[PDB]
């Protein structure tokens, strides 16, 4: 205890193991040693500051990726009374990104803590030589804290040399520690903006490369008035759902959207119908893939086919029917609009009311109702897109419009007549109820409980 | 629903779940026999690969898949709505087509429509749906409240709000009663914090694009 | 405005993926790396998550909350790969067996094992817990899945000069299996910060120890 020299107590180098010391033995946390290196790479230097080739011992943080913090404290244990101060000498090789602070206190049986060190950041990448004095006379419980904290947080340490009196002049300063957890601040949120003539050829924020993450930049396309705007990919590489471009066709306060695509291969182009196209970038912060292009090409009814004129109906495809499917029955134009529904009603208070106009092929007018039957009835409720038939009765004859003659055949289809030959005719006032809607259609009970 | 039951198998045909490569992804309100409505938030970025979607209709216990009341089927075209936006989060629709026609059996059936100039009066008990479908009863609340509750985001008419005042029991359609018939008065589009006080939860207005769904129905 | 959607109900999990039978998580005390499961015996997982005492839980998805379809299965022995190279990260890969055969159902199944090396380009399926953002540290609770198509292996050694290997190549998650066409062709390994500029992630191609991982499953089975 009293023969024990102090130097040999607290200086040591750990090589084979550790010396007479205190570490830890109640905190939550046990400091390890590392072997030059080990698992969780970056685990700030590779070897020690003694041997410093591929097999050096050095204390460091017990663990790599930790999932809390754990406080970790080196104790230590009073020494004889010193009149002279103490040089305390060694290198630290604090380095990361989430580093937190470590501090050096003073304890006494009085219940009575001092904190005046700590330190925190990225010290260079070698070992930086440090040293501190000590005013303490007779009784001090010294102890050296720290905190485990999250990945890039580790700290090294190795050859504590704390000995007495005053050392020689330290020249050996840290020369410049710089906030990592701070890299860059990306705040820019900018980049290109509403464009011009067709210089086409632009990227978007930092194409000739992978992009960054947390970038939000935005493109609005824009030309003269009466033209649309085309956007033709020739190269479209982007991530999933995280990374989408969200086109825009506002033009006002009032946003409409085009089309979204996300992920790797080429894209469909886009046809917008306004002047301008709003073009938005959203990007997540997890694996940032390279990027695309974007060359804008201006005109007139660009995409839309043109449509023919001269008795040519058009569909909504862009198919032309003159008159071979209008309304009779055949589906050419894949997307139903040739066979669209040529029937409505008139004069209706409900959706499921009104008169019974009828649109042979172009134009619109009533029906008879000389031959109504039940079997009619249901068969333009379905044709209208409602239920079967609840009632139905004439009130007057309104127009004189070319009505139709409505009958009926085994053949499934009805037969159609637009004769201008009924006197007082009789219009219907279809009144048919809606389908099987959201009812109860199941055999459930009644436990209300 | 974490404070909800059990609902009874069969009580609700018209409640479907859409699965997105095999996994459930998202509610939606059967509509018709060939397309669905449900919420464009979720489905968002991914429309472009329809034939990975799959929605299975009558689908009650996801353990009792084997039951021959589960008709699978295959989506093959996503429509989102037009004004739909990821900032300002304004009008989160969006419709599902299906490959092939089925029919309604007695656990598949259609979601009614609400019509025009027909608006829900607050404060009107109606429960919702969407392992085991449970279900709870949800009130209607006024807009003034809601964005008084919540300032912090601007909520338009083209939103309704409904939920329990007090909180603790909050792609889900909103159905509610009317005349022996339930309608589509909303779909569970978002919370802030479940299971937190204050925060009845914001559903998008189906009322306002009636003519935009019947249009895609033929 | 669902601006935050988070209010679903009964199924619909709080914006996490699922159906992914091939997923464990290595617990320890708490959450560190994934896993994958080949067979009902034997988990892959990387070689720098090597632990003493590691519990292989099967089926989990949600790691704080108990759903009831979770299988917990202590790591019976952990063998590594002999020419694990610790400071260049080579060969990061190791074999974690069961020691319980896992009880294969509808939510724990096996993956297919890779009869071919991942083309440039081949959509592939990652999941892990890992972290969501860039900067700071936020590790949430739930399962999250990303896709993303096999880089070149020209950029990919542009990328990192010095750096990638013969048996790498560019595509909390750490350990977690890439699945590309239904068969496991990457091992997350490592990577340059969280989603750097020109930093894509670095994969470990386990085409390349097949061979391997059948050869020490014979021979400790």
């Amino acid at each position: 205890s009293s023969e024990l020299n102090n130097y040999e107590k607290i200086n040591c180098n750990f090589e084979d193991g550790f010396c007479f010391w205190v570490q830890d033995l109640n905190d939550d946390n046990e400091w390890e040693r590392i072997q030059g290196s080990t698992f969780s790479p970056f685990t700030g230097p590779n070897f020690d500051h003694t041997f410093g080739n591929a097999s050096g011992f050095y204390i460091s943080t017990p663990t790599g990726p930790g999932g809390r913090q754990e406080r970790v404290g080196l104790l230590s244990l009073p020494l004889d009374p010193t009149l002279e101060p103490a040089c305390l000498s060694f290198w630290y090789h604090m380095y990361g990104e989430n580093v937190h602070k470590l501090s050096i206190n003073i304890s006494n049986d009085q219940n009575m803590e001092k904190t005046v060190f700590q330190k925190e950041g990225n010290y260079g990448d070698n070992w930086n030589y440090g040293q501190v004095t000590l005013n303490e006379t007779v009784k001090f419980k010294v102890a050296f804290n720290a905190f485990k904290n999250k990945i890039l947080s580790d700290i090294a340490l190795d050859d504590i040399s704390l000995t007495y009196g005053i050392c020689n002049g330290s020249l050996y300063p840290e020369p410049t520690l710089v906030p990592t957890p701070p890299p860059e601040l990306p705040t820019d949120c900018g980049g290109p903006f509403e464009l011009w003539e067709p210089n086409t050829t632009f990227s978007s924020t930092n194409f000739p490369n992978s992009y960054p993450n947390l970038a939000f930049c935005v493109w609005i396309l824009n030309a003269q008035k009466g033209k649309n705007i085309q956007l033709h990919f020739q190269e479209f590489d982007l991530e999933n759902i995280n990374d989408v471009v969200e086109i825009r066709d506002g033009e006002e306060a009032d946003s409409l959207l085009l089309a979204v695509y996300t992920g790797p291969g080429p894209v469909k182009d886009v046809f917008s119908t306004t002047n301008r196209m709003t073009v938005l970038l959203i990007t997540n912060d997890v694996l940032a893939r390279g990027g695309f292009k974007a060359n804008f090409t201006t005109g007139y009814h660009l995409g839309i086919p043109e449509p023919c004129k001269a008795d040519h109906f058009q569909c909504k495809n862009g198919e032309c029917v003159p008159l071979v499917n209008l309304c009779d029955g055949h589906l050419h134009c894949e997307d139903g609009s040739d066979e669209a529904d040529c029937v409505r009603f008139f004069n209706g208070t409900t959706n499921n009311n009104g008169l019974v106009r009828f649109r042979i092929q172009s134009i619109w007018h009533t029906a008879c109702a000389e031959n109504w039957t039940t079997q009619i009835s249901n068969d333009v409720c379905q044709l209208l897109g409602l239920g079967s038939g609840n009632s139905s009765k004439p009130i007057f004859p309104t127009d004189g419009g070319p009505f139709v003659k409505l009958n009926t055949a085994p053949d499934g289809h009805l037969i159609l007549t637009p004769s201008q030959q009924c006197l007082q005719d009789s219009l219907i006032r279809l009144q048919c109820n809606h389908k099987s809607c959201g009812k109860k259609l199941a055999a459930q009970d009644i436990t209300p409980k | 629903i974490v404070g909800g039951s059990n609902a009874k198998e069969g009580a609700w045909p018209w409640v479907v779940g859409l699965y997105y490569g095999g996994r459930l992804l998202c509610g939606a309100s059967l509509v018709s026999s060939d397309w669905l409505v449900s919420a464009a938030a979720c489905v968002y970025g991914r429309n472009l690969e329809p034939s990975k979607w799959t929605a299975i209709l009558g689908l009650h216990m996801k353990s009792n898949l084997t039951s021959p009341q589960t008709v699978p089927r295959l989506i093959d075209e996503i429509v989102i709505n037009p004004h739909y936006n990821r900032r300002r989060k304004d009008n989160a629709i969006a419709m599902m087509h299906l490959e092939f026609k089925v029919n309604y059996t007695d656990y598949i059936q259609p979601i009614c429509l609400p019509e025009e100039n027909q608006v829900f009066p607050p404060g009107r008990n109606c429960s919702i749906a969407g392992n085991i479908l449970q279900e709870a009863d949800v009130p209607l609340l006024s807009n003034e409240r809601c964005q008084q509750q919540m300032p912090e985001y601007n909520i338009t008419e083209n939103m309704i709000c409904a939920g329990y005042e007090e909180g603790g029991i909050d792609g889900g359609p909103l159905m509610c009663q009317e005349n022996n018939r339930w309608f589509l008065a909303g779909v569970t589009s978002f919370g802030y914090k479940c299971a937190l006080p204050n925060r009845p939860g914001v559903y998008a207005r189906v009322s306002r694009f009636t003519e935009w769904i019947q249009s895609f129905l033929h | 405005a669902p601006f935050d959607d988070d209010d679903k109900i009964v199924g619909g999990y709080n914006c996490e993926e699922n159906s992914v039978p091939y997923q464990v998580s290595l617990n320890s005390g708490y959450h560190f790396c994934g896993g994958s499961l080949i067979n009902e015996q034997w988990v892959v997982s990387a070689g720098h998550c090597y632990k003493s005492r590691i519990q292989v839980r099967l089926g989990e998805h949600n790691i704080e909350v108990l759903e009831g379809n979770e299988q917990f299965i202590n790591a019976a022995k952990i063998i590594r790969h002999p020419q694990y190279d610790r400071k260049t990260l080579n060969n990061d890969i190791m074999l974690i067996k069961l020691s319980s055969r896992a009880v294969i159902n509808a939510r724990v199944s096996t993956i297919s094992l890779p009869t071919a090396p991942p083309a440039t380009g081949t959509k592939c399926l990652i999941s892990g817990w890992g972290n969501t953002a860039s900067s700071g540290a936020d590790y949430p609770d739930e399962l999250q899945c990303l896709d993303a198509p096999v880089l070149s292996q020209a950029k990919c050694e542009a990328s990192y000069p010095g750096k990638i290997t013969s048996n790498m190549f560019c595509v909390g998650d750490s350990g977690g299996p890439v699945v590309c066409n239904g068969q496991l062709q990457g091992v997350v390994s490592w990577g340059d910060g969280c989603a750097q500029k020109n930093k894509p992630g670095v994969y470990t191609k386990v085409y390349n120890y097949v061979k391997w991982i059948k050869n020490t499953i014979a021979a400790n089975s």
